[PDB]
């Protein structure tokens, strides 16, 4: 895993390199958005499980997946999918802290393509609870920081689908 | 960086962040300007401090750069401070990064395997990373200074 | 007595 | 040399062994006083034995005895490991649904953070499935010689990156790569002997 | 079913069936006729039954259907019935099964981490099947009672 | 308190305390002043508060103060209203602390259980807790009401 | 652990002879008592939180011991107290079950007394807590089988005490 | 007893018995008179169980009592018949308890290596048992014979 | 454990009222004594090693116990005698700027006594050690703060005693 | 092979060979030759050594060959006779490697279980190979015959 | 795992016989080798720093993989590179004191080339630090000495390749 300034500093190590302007104002970048991403950090850390709520209810409530025969049916599978968008929304939230997706990469859809196909999972549904997440949390954080948040929850849905 | 740390912390916890983290990041955040600054002079000054740091630890290790010693030649001298510039990058990688943890991860496990291996003297090593301190301490400003010696002195500890 | 072998 | 274009620097950014060694936290039951990091080591411990948080596969939290003698000091949190290896939660989740290799595999991930050794101890831990079955190979693994070297009495067990012996590393990688449920087939089915003796 | 707790209870313990063990599924096997009569009388007065557990509800906790509520509105109530009729089934699968399993395999797995996340009472609806055992009790014949209110014991002993 | 917070960071991974860390706590202590003016006029005014905040609870959630509700009665209700003060008084606690380990230690750790056992819906406890946030932040001034807000989400998000 | 029947084995087999007819008496009146075994256990398993929520509602609440000061003060502590609570129900039933307090001695009572001398916690707000156990498992199962569960809650009251 | 095995299961998954257990206790507490009539009418008759079973099972192997070996001399057959009468007897204790695990930590536990150290033939102790179960069936009631085949035969099956 | 303001805060707690003007005092007290702590603590951590360094040459060298037959005697046993003198002077630091002394009841007195008594550990000599740190310490970072260390350091001492 | 345990042990102990061990590989291969003559004599003279311990065995031990045994007829007297020149090739094969391993790892693991369940004597197996160290040691010389008596009691050791 | 000796054994209980005449002469072409191997196992023993240190120097250092980006670069990857040219050369000094190589596909060779797959290690350059690895050798131990030692690294390379 790493964050937008460690992956700036291993780019300029395998390019054997200092750190030219282009580092040091992608730098200036990751600095200037810090303050945006604490206060994001810190309404999503209040909000995380009222976010899923919200976003389960307006995404997958009432319907064939809940039905039986769907596999939101019985406790298991429901809480089973509670923690899968835990787990996203904190994971979002991550590399929202990051400023990169390598997080996303290694420790979230590392498997989770053949893991989703061998226990039936449908693909399309899980993709847009995740947009739910990300207009749930663009209403609450903010326009920008929702933004970014949106960004990487479309990043988790493009290595998803 | 310690905004790194933090996320490894809070995902080995399985938890988000807490305010006194967050907190952390918006110090870190703040002190990137100045962080920054000094990375630049370093940057520009890049090509001195290795001259003169060079110079200066043949002057204080004569036998290094002796015949039969381990940089003897132009080409093993030019691969000592080739081993100097790595070293300053590392440090202006840490002094970017807020934290000991790229210089630690690239160029300080194994290192005294390394020069082992190769029949290079750490102490020396060491010395001439002192020497590299003391000239970047020379014409940059003493907060600075302070700032890079922390890392300097991290280098020097590990290689000793 | 059955022994069998 | 060359230029190292974009694919070029992401490869060999990300090169040799994955930086998750170093970017893991190891959990110390340093002291029992201080109750929340009881707490984070007891759900780290959780994390570790069971892959997940054991939120949706329980009623009620079935190990709260083990939790309060841990947090009383009067077990270590080796003997909590034990606990949560005997637990009925275990034997429903990694011992019900799989073959005795694949609890083989499972167990040794789980507690000795890394895949089985040789031949030699995948049969071993077969000798104790057969004679006495997961109890006892639970209390195998967790008070062998290995598990006391790496972790100790206070150490949560964490995934390991070893380098002796051979195929130890990429069988090791190839169970900490693909999440919980993901595949029934075997990484390590057995190791092929080179020399068929007898 | 009970055969299949005993024999994973086996299998964990590496051994064959404990002699008690195959004299309890014969005893559930000789016995299994009467179990089969609670299920067709449950099926045949499935919506009785939910009838009156969902109105005495409704009388004797008056906040659940009072607005801010949860379960306030028409819709509401027609999805607190749906889940009253899904631990029917239940019940009426480990009643037929002859053992817990399906009811905690299906509807009792996770279910506070759903309730907690819809924002339900676990102890209203515990009280929702209390009610469907106290309705059953009446409505049918005594010497199955024990047996079908005894499942109904355990849902509402590991629901609340 | 922070330097608690710092202690066992430090003490977790073997460390002398790092200026990474204490140059935050020099800035706590010098800018102290400004939470402890926090406190005191949370302290003075921490009746109209929690009234308020008690206010906006039942306009929200009016089912516990509903006859089949868990605060029905108006002594449940003044139970409901001296909870509120006691997680006020945290608050206050950890705005003097500087971080979210007295909250912790205090009033998060077993709560889920203790509002399991009691009945009552720990969701409306989080709703009270952001109730008394909002009316917190109308009655202080900008900034520290921002300041304040870090334990404040701590707690709600604790709670839920 | 000792139950009625194991116990009668054990003393069988400490002496190394058959079942004689205090042995027939001992069995026949576990015989004799299993029925009412039975029904108490399924009464305390259908309500086992509800002796809990009221003792502590009448023995405990409202006071001094959840007040600051007290012992039940603090939320992990008034869950620890009320996790005890649900073990001695739990286990007072496990002893009735059985017929014999071997298992409660065994398992329940393990360092329980220097326990809570470290800790501080009142005997004696415990012993009234374990009486309003006993009072309302008298009104929930009967007379009978309520004192013969309330001699095993005694039992963890001399444990403690 | 059969109440320990249900109570050490109820303990392991750690909450109160199932009612598929509280019938395992109701149908044992019903039978509990027959099964300790059965054992009754074997300890009454006990005598000449094991002396046919020993005259029979000397029949059937007659190398076990042929000199030099483990069972020769009137001296090793009266301990061989001590053992048979130490084995009857355990199993009429696990008659009484209605389980079998009072017969596993008597006798059937280390049993293999305690004949190992002895030198005698478990599967000649498997023969006896099995004329043991014979002999108590002839002289046995059917139904009565059914259970009492089932404890001879899990001390076959684990012993054998 | 307990710094001086969570011992405020406790005391606060222990009857459950709201911050007085005395805990404002106690805790403009802690904030005064916040500057000395931070530069004597900031001056231990960049010159740990050799006070540790002078400390056992002017305590432990060239004596009986670094001799052969004395308890410091081989390389392991040093090297763990320094490691001590190092977790000594580290929770020195600790509890000086925490202002309270319970983490070296919390996490170096307990079982230190049996272990020492158990191992043949000299508890005269460790106490001499120690006051070789405070000694150092006195005459490296100043007066007051030396002396507030030294406060500390013979907790230890009487906690080894 | 002794070789094979030099190296294993060093692979276990991660390391080169010691130069104790360099020096028993360099012993054990300059004296070869004593056990080159021993293993040709063992497998010249594999017929009357077997000849004369069975007959042995069978006048100490007749309750083999007494009806009801395991080998009563000839038949699998001859398995039994063949079980013992599997165990004497497995001698042979220890005398040459100078390690009691290819013994080990062909015919000693998990014979406990093996004649457990092939109903043999272990002691009486042991007795058959403790009398072929005995008519060996009568065959052959005192040292050679100390030092086939190391495996001889190696496998009586580990069988029994 | 098995070396000469115990693959004549090996050989001989393959098709069920004792050993014969050609298997007491491969034994004794064994044990006259056996002083050979010893010696040449001494030397090695001795001086394996020298050797993977010149092998290194002639083979690896000023490379591509040596300059940043490398595999050889970051001083731990170089320190584990090292590690495995001294396990390599290990093993062979075992397969060499043996005379069989089967130590190495049951030791080394198990999944190695999976793991280099895997780890983005040069194949080539391994294998032509394998062949200085061998040349070192052979001329260390001299020609006939470094046959065998030659034998078992160029078994190496064609199992990796
Ligand atoms: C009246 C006593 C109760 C009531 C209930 C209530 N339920 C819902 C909504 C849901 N209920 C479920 C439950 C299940 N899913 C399953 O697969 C099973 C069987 C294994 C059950 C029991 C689910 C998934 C939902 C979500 C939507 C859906 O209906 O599928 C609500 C609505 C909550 C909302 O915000 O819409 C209510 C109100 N209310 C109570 O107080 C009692 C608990
Ligand atoms: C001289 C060329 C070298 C040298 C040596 C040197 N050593 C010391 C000090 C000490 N050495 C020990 C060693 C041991 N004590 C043991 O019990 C064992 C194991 C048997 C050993 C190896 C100790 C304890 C000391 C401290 C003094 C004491 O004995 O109490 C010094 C003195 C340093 C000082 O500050 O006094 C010196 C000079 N130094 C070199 O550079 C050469 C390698
Ligand atoms: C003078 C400063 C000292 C000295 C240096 C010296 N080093 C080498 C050779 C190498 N040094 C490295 C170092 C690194 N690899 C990494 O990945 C990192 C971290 C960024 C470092 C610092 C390497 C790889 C080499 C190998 C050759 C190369 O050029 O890459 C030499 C040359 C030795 C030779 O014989 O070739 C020298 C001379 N030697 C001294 O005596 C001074 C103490
Ligand atoms: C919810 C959006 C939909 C869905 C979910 C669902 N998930 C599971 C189970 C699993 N989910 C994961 C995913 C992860 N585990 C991790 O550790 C990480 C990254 C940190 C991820 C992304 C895994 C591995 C599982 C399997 C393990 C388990 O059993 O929980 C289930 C259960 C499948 C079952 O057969 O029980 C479900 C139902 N499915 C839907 O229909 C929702 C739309
Ligand atoms: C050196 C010649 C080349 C090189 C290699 C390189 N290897 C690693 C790390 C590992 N090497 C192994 C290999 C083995 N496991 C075994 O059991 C055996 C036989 C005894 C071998 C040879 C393994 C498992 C690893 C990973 C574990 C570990 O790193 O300790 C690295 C390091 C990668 C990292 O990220 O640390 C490197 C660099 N690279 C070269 O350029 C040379 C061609
Ligand atoms: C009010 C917004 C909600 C709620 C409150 C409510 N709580 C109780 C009972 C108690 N809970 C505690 C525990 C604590 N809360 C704290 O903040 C702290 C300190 C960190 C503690 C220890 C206590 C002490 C009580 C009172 C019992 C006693 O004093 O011994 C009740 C009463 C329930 C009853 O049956 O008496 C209520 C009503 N309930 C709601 O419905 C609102 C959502
Ligand atoms: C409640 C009636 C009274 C009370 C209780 C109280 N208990 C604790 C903490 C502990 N309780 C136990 C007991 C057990 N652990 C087990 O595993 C079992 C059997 C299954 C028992 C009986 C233990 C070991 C502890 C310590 C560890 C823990 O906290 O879980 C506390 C907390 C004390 C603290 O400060 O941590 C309390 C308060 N106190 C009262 O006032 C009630 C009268």
């Amino acid at each position: 895993m790493q964050d937008a300034i460690t992956a700036v500093i291993n780019s300029a190590d395998v390019q054997g390199k200092y750190l030219d302007g282009a580092a040091m104002d992608k730098l200036k970048s990751y600095f200037a958005s810090g303050e945006l991403r604490v206060r994001a950090a810190s309404v999503i850390s209040a909000n995380a499980a009222t976010i899923v709520k919200e976003a389960v209810a307006k995404s997958l409530l009432y319907s064939d997946v809940t039905r039986p025969g769907g596999n939101m049916y019985t406790t298991r599978r429901y809480a089973a999918c509670i923690r899968d968008l835990d787990y996203y929304l904190r994971y979002a939230t991550y590399a929202m802290l990051a400023g990169d997706a390598s997080i996303l990469d290694e420790r979230v859809l590392n498997g989770l393509k053949e893991t989703y196909n061998s226990l039936g999972v449908p693909i399309s549904s899980t993709v847009q609870a995740i947009q739910a997440i990300k207009e749930v949390t663009a209403s609450l954080v903010g326009a920008d920081a929702g933004k970014e948040m949106g960004v990487y929850l479309d990043y988790i849905c493009s290595g998803l689908s | 960086s310690i905004v790194t740390k933090s996320i490894v912390n809070a995902d080995a916890e399985a938890r988000y962040l807490s305010p006194g983290e967050l907190d952390r990041i918006k110090a870190f955040v703040t002190g990137g300007a100045a962080r920054l600054r000094i990375a630049e002079t370093l940057t520009g000054s890049r090509e001195t401090i290795v001259k003169q740091a060079g110079d200066r630890l043949f002057q204080k290790r004569p036998d290094i750069v002796s015949p039969g010693g381990n940089a003897y030649g132009e080409e093993m001298t030019a691969t000592c401070l080739r081993d100097m510039d790595y070293y300053l990058r590392l440090v202006t990688y840490g002094v970017v990064s807020g934290d000991v943890t790229p210089i630690e991860e690239i160029g300080l496990v194994g290192v005294r395997e390394m020069y082992r291996s190769l029949g290079t003297p750490i102490e020396a090593v060491a010395q001439s990373v002192r020497e590299m301190k003391e000239v970047a301490s020379g014409l940059m400003s003493s907060d600075d200074a302070a700032e890079a010696s922390a890392y300097f002195d991290f280098v020097i500890g590990k290689m000793s | 007595w059955q022994n069998e072998v | 040399s060359a230029i190292r274009t974009e694919p070029e620097i992401a490869y060999r950014s990300n090169q040799g062994v994955t930086r998750q060694r170093q970017q893991t936290k190891v959990f110390k039951l340093v002291s029992t006083y201080d109750k929340v990091a009881v707490k984070n080591a007891i759900r780290a411990a959780y994390r570790q034995v069971f892959e997940r948080d054991l939120e949706p596969y329980i009623i009620n939290s079935e190990f709260t005895a083990l939790e309060s003698k841990l947090s009383n000091n009067e077990i270590n949190v080796k003997e909590f490991i034990e606990g949560l290896g005997t637990s009925e939660l275990y034997m429903k989740e990694f011992y019900a649904p799989y073959p005795n290799t694949k609890v083989i595999e499972m167990g040794t991930k789980h507690f000795l953070g890394r895949a089985p050794l040789n031949q030699k101890e995948i049969q071993q831990y077969n000798q104790i499935l057969a004679s006495q079955g997961l109890k006892a190979f639970i209390g195998a693994m967790v008070n062998g010689m290995e598990y006391l070297q790496t972790f100790g009495e206070d150490t949560v067990p964490y995934r390991r990156f070893p380098t002796l012996p051979a195929a130890n590393f990429p069988n090791t990688e190839r169970l900490y790569n693909k999440l919980t449920k993901q595949d029934k087939e075997l990484v390590v089915p057995s190791f092929t002997p080179v020399v068929k003796v007898g």
